[PDB]
């Protein structure tokens, strides 16, 4: 019984995912100027960056 | 005639797209991009009159 | 494992091993148990 009641504790602190996530050796970044900004601008952060 | 009252109603009475305020290509530097609106529809019968 | 994908197989692969051993040092004890328990109550024939 308390082996039962030890599991059913350790089934509620368990967290909770779907998938794991997995280094594909690619990865992606965006990049979002204030709103108005020109193409110019957006090139200079992303050189930058 | 009645195609008169057609045209004038088609004409001014229409939603106009006119562009991008800093277009692409712009200037070295232009400030901003904007979307640039021309007329709506009309709403009421008052403006159709 | 440690390549390509490893988390998934760490995901599949350690709460099998842990269940699986658990489940073969209580197992080999509380069936017996639960066995002659059961059969206790509702006797054969």
């Amino acid at each position: 019984v308390l082996l039962l009641g030890g599991m059913v504790f350790l089934f509620l602190r368990l967290p909770t995912s779907f998938l794991p996530l997995e280094d594909r050796g690619m990865f992606t970044t965006s990049v979002q100027l204030p709103s108005g900004s020109t193409q110019q601008q957006t090139l200079k952060v992303v050189e930058q960056i | 005639t009645a195609k008169d009252v057609t045209d004038a109603i088609e004409s001014q009475n229409a939603q106009i797209a006119v562009g991008q305020l800093g277009g692409t290509p712009s200037v070295d530097k232009q400030a901003l991009n904007a979307t640039i609106n021309a007329q709506s529809l009309l709403q009421t019968p008052e403006q159709f009159r | 494992s440690t390549g390509a994908g490893s988390g998934g197989q760490h995901a599949v692969g350690t709460g099998v091993m842990g269940g699986m051993i658990s489940a073969t040092i209580l197992a080999i004890y509380f069936v017996p148990l639960f066995f002659v328990l059961v059969r206790r109550r509702f006797p054969l024939k």
